[PDB]
């Protein structure tokens, strides 16, 4: 009887698997007996062990083309299904354990989170950053790539830049397993390279070129030069034309959210200098970013944080400190404090393998 | 419209004659007498509008509540029926909810975000619906908020000014939300005035913030620190009256020496 | 989806409201605990209130608000509390892990207790919720 029951659920799992564009024609016309397997609590009957033989990336395959609105085909308007869904693997992260059993665990957070991502809000975000941090040693390269791919989306939303910078650049390490040189690393890389714009500019692709096709590569170009030319009217055009791109992540807030830092990054290339400076030399240099607006938009640098500068309006001259000169500013003690953390922290697990 | 004898009709008919007022005193018993059955929602039953008991109740009288609650000038009102309409549309039921007073409401809704002063939730809305680009274009209301969000993320205290005053809303029921934006501006070059001072004239300090009374000019510079001769505002340097400063809290050394002394101890503790 | 909805209407602010939106909420508390999680002070406050008249209800969302969290001790007091609503012959995944917590304070206190006195026990003198 025993052997018989684990037997059962090895071949639902595979039956699962073969149904779908992977080993099978079509996912779309497949969908509702991929959709029967799972759902009248089968998943549930599967509690011999974790879920680990059947994997997030496969559930998210099957729940996307039932409702998404673009392989439903608005099919119903609804996500009727996906609050069923939600609510069990919710069910399911109750009697999961962290300690030993978290195979499941993070598996079940990444669907979660997935589902907020494609359509929710920022704000609930929260919880489901702090649930999902658990050990990266339970989870497959595959899967801890994705699941960094994610975390790093959601944390470029809040604005944490340098977060995401460290779990992408873990995500892609090596390759000894597929995602990290499909489909997924071209994904990955659109979303990293976004990031490294996001914090000041990306000037390398290198990787990019061998790691990406064509087509991606000239938008990742066109980019790097409007920011660092600092030329506000060929980054305007970049966007205009590589719309479909900016369209197709379904993040065309990024347009919106950079578009500020060529600006801020245009005032800033000819720094401070002199001890007084001409208002027309500087002028000249804001006319282009904007020329009817000289006077207030170098009002705006200085309270952001662009540059630091003393202004008389009634003699209409602007006063600096050229700065080029790094005394201590804690630097010292601050590096001694990373390294008692980094000495620490990778020595431990390092001792444990 | 006008009532065929029930609640909705009679919530309609009311809020088209005026009588505000009023309206904000009946929207308490009608949601009552809908509150204890099974309606307040489109239920999960719904595959049509058309038939009762489902999404067109609802709307008609949130779409009426919304509108009402800009008039009578409660902002927290709003926020509930906000909370409700905006879900209504596209999160989890339908692609409309909304008509021709859809677009009225959105412009509200939009200003309602850039007013508590996020330009990261204004952004999250309209990732939401992903219908963003065509509806932001093509409404002449939508067209005014969205104006206003990117002279916020470029800079322009001056185009900012510019945008609120000459449009058609800000007469209407952007008027509303007027007083919250310009305490959120008025704040931004305060600080940026003292740290960029030195020295600065009245008349400057009048004409970049905009006053239209020269007295409410002189009111405002005493009250962030800034002592005044006649025609001049003069600073406390680089450091004060209405930066952080003119209000004294901040300037040590104890907080970086005990991090560094744990860090001691810590480091001892590890090596034997 | 959006709990947002439901409790828009939790501040409207009478009876009718408290009972309705406390109905739904009971449902899909677990799924969106946390937009749930903002309005837990009027929760709470409807609890030791009787201003509306939803506070065994009011108690009983507020202990799944609470679990969803991680926080059990938190969730448990209020479980009790929900009182009539809350029953051990009926049995979730979600019950047996508080009936489990509820226990393991009952314990706690129960070591203290019995130092201090060897016959705390021939009366009721700790909780009378935790004791049932």
């Amino acid at each position: 009887k025993t052997i018989e029951v684990t037997a059962e659920i090895n071949c639902f799992m595979h039956l699962l698997v073969q149904l779908f564009l992977w080993d099978s024609k079509e996912l779309e016309q497949l969908v509702e007996f991929n959709r029967k397997v799972v759902i009248p609590n089968l998943l549930c009957y599967y509690n011999l062990r974790s879920l680990n033989l059947i994997n997030a990336k496969l559930w998210f395959y099957i729940y996307l083309s039932h409702e998404t609105l673009a392989r439903s085909s608005e099919e119903i308007n609804s996500d009727n299904q996906n609050i069923i869904l939600r609510s069990t693997m919710m069910k399911f992260l109750k009697i999961a354990s962290l300690k030993h059993d978290n195979e499941t665990k993070a598996m079940l957070i990444n669907l979660i989170l997935r589902d907020f991502l494609n359509n929710g809000e920022v704000d609930s975000a929260s919880d489901f950053i702090s649930k999902l941090e658990y050990p990266h040693t339970d989870v497959s390269s595959s899967l801890e790539a994705r699941y960094f791919f994610y975390l790093s989306k959601i944390n470029a939303i809040q604005l944490d830049y340098s977060t995401a910078n460290e779990y992408i650049i873990a995500a892609i390490r090596k390759a000894p397993h597929n995602s990290k040189s499909l489909g997924f690393l071209q994904q990955s890389n659109k979303l990293h390279c976004c990031i490294q714009l996001l914090m000041g500019d990306i000037p390398e692709l290198s990787f990019f070129h061998q790691s990406n096709m064509q087509k991606s590569l000239l938008p990742y170009y066109h980019l790097t030069k409007a920011v660092k030319l600092g030329d506000l009217k060929k980054f305007t055009s970049t966007i205009t034309k590589y719309k479909q791109l900016l369209l197709k992540d379904d993040t065309y807030q990024l347009c919106v959210r950079l578009r500020s830092n060529v600006i801020k990054t245009g005032i800033r290339i000819i720094s401070l200098t002199y001890k007084k400076i001409s208002l027309r030399d500087i002028c000249l240099k804001l006319n282009l970013d904007s020329e009817q607006t000289v006077e207030y938009m170098v009002s705006r640098a200085i309270r952001d944080g662009v540059i630091e500068a003393k202004i008389n309006h009634e003699d209409g001259f602007i006063e600096t400190t050229e700065l080029l000169n790094i005394y201590d500013s804690e630097d010292p003690q601050q590096v001694f404090d990373e390294r008692i953390k980094f000495a620490n922290q990778l020595h431990d697990e390092y001792l444990v393998s | 419209m006008p009532s065929l004898a029930e609640l909705t009709k009679s919530l309609s008919i009311a809020f088209e004659n005026g009588d505000y007022a009023a309206c904000e005193k009946l929207l308490p018993p009608i949601k009552i007498e809908l509150i204890k059955n099974n309606l307040l929602i489109p239920d999960l039953s719904i595959q049509n509008d058309i038939y009762l008991n489902d999404l067109m109740i609802t709307k008609r009288i949130l779409e009426v509540g919304a509108l009402a609650s800009i008039q009578t000038f409660n902002f927290d009102s709003f926020e509930n029926y906000f909370n409700q309409l905006k879900p209504y549309y596209f999160s989890n039921n339908h692609k409309l909810s909304e008509s021709d007073k859809k677009s009225k409401l959105i412009s509200l809704y939009l200003l309602n975000l850039l007013s508590q002063n996020n330009t990261t939730k204004f952004h999250s809305e309209l990732q939401y619906l992903d219908k963003h680009i065509k509806n932001l274009e093509d409404d002449s209301l939508l067209s005014y908020p969205i104006k206003l969000d990117r002279w916020l993320m470029e800079g322009s205290y001056q185009k900012a000014w510019d945008l609120l005053q000459s449009g058609s809303q800000n007469i209407s029921e952007f008027d509303s939300f007027t007083d919250i934006l310009k305490s959120a501006i008025r704040d931004e070059i305060a600080k940026n005035t003292e740290l960029s001072y030195d020295f600065l004239p009245l008349s400057n300090i009048k004409a970049l913030l905009f006053f239209n009374n020269e007295k409410e000019t002189e009111k405002f510079a005493l009250e962030r620190n800034w002592p005044i001769v006649n025609s001049k505002v003069y600073f406390n340097n680089q450091s004060k009256e209405k930066a952080d400063y003119e209000d004294e809290m901040m300037h040590e050394e104890d907080q970086k020496t005990n991090i560094i002394e744990k860090a001691m101890d810590y480091a001892i503790s590890i090596e034997n | 989806t959006t709990a947002a909805p439901l409790l828009a209407l939790l501040r409207e602010n009478q009876d009718s409201v408290k009972t309705y939106a406390l109905e739904s909420i009971n449902n899909v508390v677990d799924q969106l605990w946390s937009e749930i999680s903002n309005e837990l002070p009027d929760i709470e406050a409807l609890y030791d209130d009787d201003t509306f008249s939803d506070r065994e209800m009011a108690a009983l969302i507020a202990s799944k608000v609470y679990y969803n969290l991680g926080e059990y001790e938190s969730a448990v007091k209020y479980a009790l509390a929900a009182k009539d609503r809350f029953d051990i012959d009926e049995k979730s995944q979600f019950v047996e892990t508080i009936v489990s917590k509820s226990i393991e304070m009952y314990v706690q206190e129960a070591s203290k207790q019995y130092t201090k006195d060897e016959q705390f026990y021939t009366k009721d003198i700790i909780d009378p919720k935790l004791t049932s």
